[PDB]
């Protein structure tokens, strides 16, 4: 049916025909830095044994055009003594570009050239560990799964709450660590229709969630109940039970954006609830206990709900048959 | 030195290569890589914390390879007795392989249980080395080895077949009164101070732990001489022989020692029980105006059953051995007069003039103990009644004048347990520079295993003057506790 | 963990000086002699003799301070323990007392201190000297074979592994035995307190049944106390003598075919034999440590105790002398609870009070009138609402003079151990004929007189020499003998004849005109 | 009493029955990077002397399985110059992993599983030393005290202020750095119970601070009073003297996020007040003074308050008897 | 600090060349489209709309 958002999060977006690309390989260089552990190990490890190889048949074939391989006369002086294979160029170039340089394998001033493969192959080292730390350490300084520790109930419900219609859904973090400036975002998606024509097939509106100042602002230790009152000016103000199933064109969208407490960086966890997953007349069991001087939280029976009585007719509805029964 | 397998020049081809696997000391060797390899890759992984299938299975296995990895160590010591150069590659993989199974057990209890499963394939990596190295080595020590001591070859086999259950686990996981009675007729048959009536029906058991601890220590006093044959044996195949001998009477002596202690302890628990019974019968027998007027209060009543019986308990623990220490000296004396100390052994009469200086600390510490326990007695009840009614106190506002009255009591009391404790250093240090001062004496008196054989032999008989420190201390307690109780059972007795 | 944080505060309770001449004393001595022996093992293959012996007397005078270290240190630890535990339980307010049960503060005092102070220093010196003769037999063994060490670091582990099991498990039995031992004493209290009633009901067959079944219960958990130390010990001894023969056998084969000497093939067969001997000492004394440590955190525990805030915000020299004039009182809404979880059991209360030389108040029981009374002395927590006593409010003044300067008789007679002039002058600053008068002028000197001492008899126990009567006869006694203008009785005439209720009543009329009651 | 916040920040929260775990060993990397010093130091020097010593019994084994130890023939090359012992290729570990290589202890072509071990050290020592370098940046980089640089006043008071009643606390800085986006969360927590049925163990209410927009923003210099103006919509509405004290189900928590001067990192402080900590009718006595051309702010008698003489009802009752007084 | 930027991220969000303006509810209102090109997701998305001209105060 083409939902719009995985429960994980994932956008199952296609996008077509995109005219301009290729800016530079530095696209391809954070497609590195984002890549799975034992790959990126795999590229790192294969950077290194091509630099070296690559510098190692220079060095041999140097060595062999000096006519050095050969001879062993005795009186002549080599580009670089005791290199005798192309084994020999290989662990000099390993001892070289890895900075280790035993000794038995050294550079003489007879190869001006040689002096100049050692300056390019000292550049190329230099700059290629760089590049292999500056991965690495972006790689492993990221959490990455931060946004996978962020968890939402499997179903939302709707249901009364000072006398008002409130849509509801649980929310909770797994790891002991705090969430710095949580922010919530719930947006309902549908295809609308102007009253003046045109049609938006993925239109998005901010249904905004409810809270003591009205902010966003969400303090997330043990998991609670993110809920929107349906006021008139919902969008959902005109929602009823028995239009929400799987075939209705209707979804919702919750989105947590929180900077991590160690590192500075955003995390941000999408998920969603279309018509079917939407429960009706629910309310969430409380996971929240009171124990030897702590609070236990069942996180068991998370996303678990129980049936309450409630009206089955809009928001709307309400509002029109309880000022019926308030006008008297 | 420090060699791996070598001791010669002929052993300097100890290590040439006609086919390696053929190198006992390769494939020994090979051996201790994947043990190292886990040790060193499962460190860092276990002090950042420290900084199932067949579970139980998995725990008695472990435990039959700890029980054979310490049997290879104890094979491979041994069998570097006959050459004279170390090579220690008979048991340095065997201690490397104990210490690292003792690291995967610790690790594994450590992540799984605690952590996150799906890591363990470290140590399926380790099974499998390890059984690929001892298969190596059992094949290759099939045919190429003489395997003269068959034992190797069992332990051998016993470990490749256990790397291999080991190996079997981890791949599965991966897949996913009386006593009274007796009393009461003895106090009955004496009568017609309770000590007597105590022997008279309770001292067999006494007398037979304390013929347990005369014999344990004989046995291990005869240790000494062990030592003293070791050593001029070695002066000029025996003394494996006497050493496995010594092993053995160490083990004889042990198990004698833990029968006597456990028939005393037996006796203490029934005597307490029995004590408990005769005195709640005589309280049900009590009479009340006593109670009132003259001397006794529930407090000190309820703090005899309590404290008055566990001082029996604990000293009829320890009295057995203060029946069988006399023997111990006394053969220390007999047995150095015939051994190395056939004549001048002047150091032991300072042992002599101990025991009179020894009962002097008894009888002034007794002198001590009574002024404390009275004091004792005394804040006792003090804070007793301070705190029964503490509302009045209170209101009335006379904290202070109590808490200083109490004070009083207390700075007393602390007088007399600051002699106490004057006397038991005194004791202490009299008890444990007694017998430095008796090495010093008997050797410089003499002005190679004859000074050695004294030194282990006083070391063991200074082993119980060390308990006995504190026995006295228990025995004066006792001593003042069966005087309460002789007070207390003499009191009215409402027909 | 807890040993750590246990030793810790135990020590901490000492000066630092003193765990300074502890340990380096203890390092010391145990570590030359190690090296004297050693040394003299070096001279079995002169100037040395004279060296040997000032090395004795090194040893010597080591273990004389030694000794005298642990003596002291044991002494002061007692004596700050016990102090300041005393000083701070008696801050405590009213509510640890009326919420604690008596009998579990008691027990700190009682046995907890009686164990400290007569049994922590001898475990403690026991276990010190065994672990480091442990440790320093260990390191040498380690030296004159270097094979053992690839025996040793094995060892460690194995006797590691197994005392933590058996401490484990020693924990749950050492529970087991206090929550089977605790039944008897508090058998035997209730025993001692009821007597009469149960020679009375002639029930003793079943009590002594009782205490029967209770005895056996604590021998049986005793038993099992005995059998776990019987497993681990012969455990750690059976792995004792496997360390010996390694050790020996080891340093035989060496010297015989590797000669290093006699004197230390010796040397490692006798502290091999010194492991075993002292091995299980180390780990009992170490268990028997830890059990009184234990009971060191329980009365650590303990001292953490509540305020009392007798500090007054007011000024001590602004209080006169005869501070309490003829003693109007003007309480208002005085709203009171017992603590912050109770109901207001008194609540929106005023009433002004002129002098008068009496007022009453009346009324059935559960009607908060004995709280009333509490509120005098802000026992209750008064959280609303207030009193004034002729010139300013009650919550100002320090609880000390607060309550030293306004009597009260309590409902239930609570006395003294001691003679009459103690009961009743606990100070003793006051004429003994003012002391007749109050015995008097309550009707007591008629019963004195015919009494020996002449309030000098002895009252045993609370007051378990008289009547109920009379025990509440000495109170209002002793409430007499203060020159108050103003003070309050609670049903003080319960155990009052009406004949004797009228003539006291009488009398404290006459005699208190002025006086407020 | 469980305590839902200490007053440090730390949350007394016990997280039971937490189905899914195990994500991989980057959450036992931050828990590294995450740790006390000496036993970060420690873990960085066992990892390297395991590796060297790793590498060291490979070279040892290798140069045995040459047979190299023994011969000394003369005619042989050994796989490496000069290594008789272990301690000779513990050593030649050092010395390659390091990258120092001295020359004494050199490789020679002749065995090609000894180049392969190279290879493999050399691989090895620059990913581990790349992954210690970015732990020990990622942790030195780390303030980690400065929310700890961040007090509150162990109190908390309620007063009267423009009329109305007003609930205050005092919030400082310690350090003289400055603090970036200063933002403040006080947020109510109690056991409430719907007025249709359901209950909410820890539910929680945003209280908004007062402040001249109405925002959140706050700029925390010197020392300065956080707080509330109880209106008629504030859960504290209905709250009275005598109501506060340690048995009352009441908690507000505060909390200040704003990110760090120096470093783009955002840290957090959290506090709570419970209803025995909130002093009534007090007001802070001010440490605030003018000093010679500067403002001496003493924080000695930091958060210590004075009484002021206030009524003793709710502000609910407080509207209501205004209203009576000003109805005339 | 080089190669840890982006500096292109602000090259993948396009907006459309042209705005509009047209009915809605009703009421007029000013359009324009805005897109990103990456699959990555932007965090903490938010839009400034902006007029400028030549003001001359009252
Ligand atoms: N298909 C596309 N892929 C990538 N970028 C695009 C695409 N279409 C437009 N853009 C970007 O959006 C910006 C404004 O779009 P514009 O309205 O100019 O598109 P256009 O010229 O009408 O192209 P088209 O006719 O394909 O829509 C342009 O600068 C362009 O870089
Ligand atoms: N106890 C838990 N531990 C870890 N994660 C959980 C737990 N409960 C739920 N989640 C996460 O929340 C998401 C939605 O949970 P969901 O409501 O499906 O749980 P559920 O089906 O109610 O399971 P249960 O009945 O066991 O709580 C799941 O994808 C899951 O990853
Ligand atoms: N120590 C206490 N703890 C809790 N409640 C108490 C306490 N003392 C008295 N009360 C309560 O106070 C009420 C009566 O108080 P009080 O005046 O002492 O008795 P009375 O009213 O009979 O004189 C009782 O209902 C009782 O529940
Ligand atoms: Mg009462």
């Amino acid at each position: 049916r083409a939902r719009f958002v995985s429960k994980k999060g994932n956008c199952n977006v296609a996008h077509k025909n995109i005219r301009e690309q290729g800016r530079f390989l530095q696209d391809v260089f954070t497609t590195l830095v984002d890549l799975k552990w034992p790959h990126t190990l795999l590229i790192f490890t294969m950077s290194f044994l091509c630099s070296w190889l690559l510098f190692a048949m220079a060095w041999w074939l140097i060595a062999f055009a000096h006519g050095d391989l050969a001879p062993s006369e005795g009186t002549a002086e080599p580009c670089v003594t005791s290199i005798h294979s192309f084994s020999s160029a290989f662990l000099f170039s390993i001892e070289v570009q890895v900075t280790i340089g035993f000794g038995g394998r050294m550079v003489t001033e007879e190869c001006p050239l040689a002096i100049l493969i050692l300056i390019v192959q000292n550049i190329v080292g230099l700059m290629i560990n760089a590049i292999m730390l500056g991965c690495i350490f972006m790689k492993t300084a990221q959490a990455h799964r931060r946004a996978e520790t962020l968890i939402f109930s499997k179903h939302a419900v709707i249901a009364l709450r000072h006398g008002r219609l409130c849509f509801m859904l649980r929310v909770g973090d797994l790891r002991k660590s705090m969430i710095i400036s949580a922010t919530i975002h719930m947006q309902v998606v549908r295809k609308t229709t102007s009253p003046e024509g045109e049609v938006v097939p993925l239109h998005q509106v901010d249904i905004p969630m409810e809270n003591g100042v009205g902010g966003n602002s969400i303090f997330l230790v043990a998991p609670l109940i993110i809920y929107h009152v349906i006021d008139a000016n919902s969008p959902l103000y005109d929602l009823a039970p028995s239009d929400l199933h799987h075939h209705q064109d209707l979804e919702i969208i919750v989105i947590l954006e929180g900077v991590v407490e160690t590192t500075g960086i955003t995390t941000q966890a999408r998920t969603s609830y279309l018509a079917d997953e939407i429960l009706w007349g629910q309310r969430f069991v409380p996971i929240v206990a009171e124990e030897d001087g702590r609070y236990s939280v069942d996180y068991s029976k998370f996303g678990n709900t129980i049936k309450v009585p409630t009206p089955l007719c809009t928001a709307r509805q309400l509002d029109e048959d309880h000022s019926l029964l308030e006008a008297l | 030195p420090l060699a791996f397998c070598g001791s010669e020049n002929h052993s300097a081809a100890y290590r040439v290569d006609q086919g390696v696997l053929n190198n006992g000391c390769f494939v020994d060797a090979l051996n201790v890589v994947p043990h190292v390899f886990l040790l060193f890759i499962t460190f860092p992984i276990l002090f950042i914390g420290w900084g199932f299938p067949g579970h139980n299975l998995r725990w008695i296995l472990t435990f039959m390879l700890l029980f054979v990895l310490v049997c290879e160590i104890a094979e491979g010591i041994l069998s570097d007795g006959v050459t004279e150069s170390h090579h220690l590659h008979l048991y340095m993989p065997a201690g490397m392989a104990f210490m690292a199974a003792v690291t995967s057990v610790v690790y594994y209890h450590n992540i799984e249980t605690s952590n996150f499963p799906k890591l363990l394939i470290a140590l399926l990596v380790y099974w499998t080395l390890a059984f690929i190295t001892k298969t190596i080595k059992f094949v290759k020590f099939l045919d190429h080895a003489i395997g003269f001591s068959q034992l190797r070859f069992c332990l051998t086999g016993l470990l490749v077949i256990l790397y291999g259950m080991l190996l079997l686990v981890e791949v599965n996981v991966i897949r996913v009164n009386y006593q009274r009675l007796c009393e009461a007729f003895d106090a009955q048959v004496r009568k017609d101070a309770i000590w007597q009536a105590l022997s008279h029906a309770f001292g067999r058991r006494l007398v037979l732990s304390s013929t347990f601890r005369i014999l344990a220590d004989l046995l291990g006093f005869a240790g000494p001489l062990c030592i003293f044959g070791i050593v001029d044996h070695l002066g000029k195949a025996n003394a494996y022989v006497l050493a496995v001998l010594l092993f053995l009477a160490l083990l004889l002596q042990r198990t004698f020692l833990q029968a006597s202690y456990y028939v005393a302890i037996e006796t203490g628990i029934n005597l307490r029980g029995a004590i408990q019974t005769k005195i709640y019968n005589k309280i049900m027998h009590l009479s009340t105006s006593n109670l009132s007027m003259g001397e006794m209060t529930a407090g000190q009543i309820c703090n005899l059953v309590a404290i008055d019986t566990n001082q029996l308990m604990w000293f009829f623990f320890l009295c057995p051995n203060l029946w069988a220490m006399p023997v111990q000296i006394i053969v220390g004396v007999i047995l150095l007069y015939y051994i190395l100390g056939v004549s001048a052994l002047i150091g032991a009469a300072v042992i002599i003039l101990l025991a009179p200086v020894q009962y002097f600390v008894a009888t002034k510490l007794s002198q001590a103990q009574r002024s404390t326990l009275e004091y004792s007695n005394e804040r006792l009840k003090q804070t007793n009644e301070m705190l029964r009614g503490i509302k009045l106190l209170k209101l009335y506002a006379w904290e202070n004048i109590f808490r200083t009255r109490v004070e009083t009591t207390r700075r007393k009391e602390m007088t007399s347990l600051r002699a106490f404790a004057i006397y038991t250093s005194i004791s202490i240090f009299m008890n444990t520079a007694i017998p430095i001062a008796a090495v010093l004496i008997t050797f410089v008196g003499h002005v190679p295993s004859v000074a050695f054989a004294s030194l282990s032999l006083f070391h063991i008989l200074v082993t119980p003057l060390f308990l006995l420190s504190s026995v006295v201390r228990s025995t004066v307690k006792a001593l003042v506790s069966v005087q309460k109780l002789s007070e207390f059972l003499s009191s009215a007795e409402i027909r | 963990e807890i040993p750590w944080r246990a030793c810790a505060k135990y020590l901490s309770s000492a000066g630092i000086l003193l765990l300074s001449l502890l340990v380096f004393s203890q390092l010391l001595k145990h570590m030359v002699l190690v090296a004297i022996d050693y040394w003299l093992a070096k001279w079995t293959d002169t100037v040395y003799a004279m060296v040997f012996t000032v090395l004795c007397s090194l040893g010597i005078v080591l273990c004389l301070v030694t000794s005298v270290t642990v003596e002291w240190t044991g002494l002061k630890v007692a004596k700050r323990l016990h102090r300041s535990l005393l000083n701070r339980i008696i801050l405590a307010p009213m509510r640890f007392f009326e919420t604690t049960p008596l009998g579990s503060i008691l027990n700190r005092f009682s046995s907890d201190c009686n164990t400290i102070d007569q049994h922590i220093p001898s475990t403690l010196e026991c276990l010190s000297r065994s672990t480091l003769l442990c440790v320093s037999a260990l390191a040498v063994i380690s030296y004159v074979t270097p094979v053992f060490l690839v025996a040793l670091l094995p060892l460690a582990i194995v006797c590691y592994f197994i005392q933590k099991y058996f401490r484990v498990a020693s924990r749950d039995l050492q529970q087991l035995d206090d929550t089977t031992q605790l039944p008897l004493l508090s058998h035997f209290a209730e025993t001692v307190e009821g007597l009469t009633t149960i020679r009375a009901f002639r029930y003793e067959a079943r009590f002594q049944q009782k205490l029967l079944e209770y005895t056996d219960s604590n021998n049986i958990a005793s038993l099992f106390l005995t059998a776990a130390n019987r497993w681990l010990e012969v455990r750690m001894e059976y792995i004792g003598a496997c360390v010996v023969l390694i050790a020996a056998v080891t340093s035989i084969s060496n010297s015989l075919h590797r000669e290093l000497s006699a004197g230390l093939v010796g040397l490692g067969l006798t502290y091999a034999l010194m492991v075993s001997n002292y091995l299980n000492w180390m780990v009992r004394n170490l268990a028997d440590m830890e059990l009184q440590l234990g009971a060191v955190k329980r009365i650590h525990g303990l001292l953490k105790t509540e305020a009392e805030s007798y500090e007054g915000l007011l000024a001590p020299s602004l209080i006169p002398k005869n501070w309490p004039d003829q003693g109007k009182i003007q309480i208002q809404n005085l709203s009171v609870r017992y603590d912050s979880s109770l109901k207001p059991v008194l609540k929106h209360v005023n009433a002004l009070i002129a002098p008068g030389q009496k007022i009453g108040i009346c009324g059935r029981t559960g009607s908060g009138k004995s709280s009333f009374s509490l509120a005098f002395f802000r026992m209750v927590d008064t959280f609303e609402g207030h009193i004034i006593i002729d010139g300013i409010d009650i919550a100002k003044l320090p609880l000390h003079t607060l309550r030293s300067r306004l009597s009260i008789i309590l409902q239930d007679p609570v006395l003294f151990s001691g003679t009459i002039r103690f009961n009743l002058d606990p100070e003793r600053k006051c004429s003994d004929s003012t002391l007749w008068e109050a015995l008097e002028i309550a009707q007591l000197k008629l019963v004195v007189k015919a009494l020996p001492g002449g309030l000098d008899a002895i009252i045993t126990e609370g007051g378990e020499n008289f009547s109920q009567g009379q025990r509440q006869l000495f109170c209002l006694a002793r409430a007499f003998v203060r020159k108050t203008s103003i003070f309050i009785m609670d049903e003080a005439t319960a155990s009052i004849d009406m004949a004797t209720e009228n003539i006291l009543q009488k009398v404290v009329m006459t005699a208190f005109a002025d006086r407020t009651v």
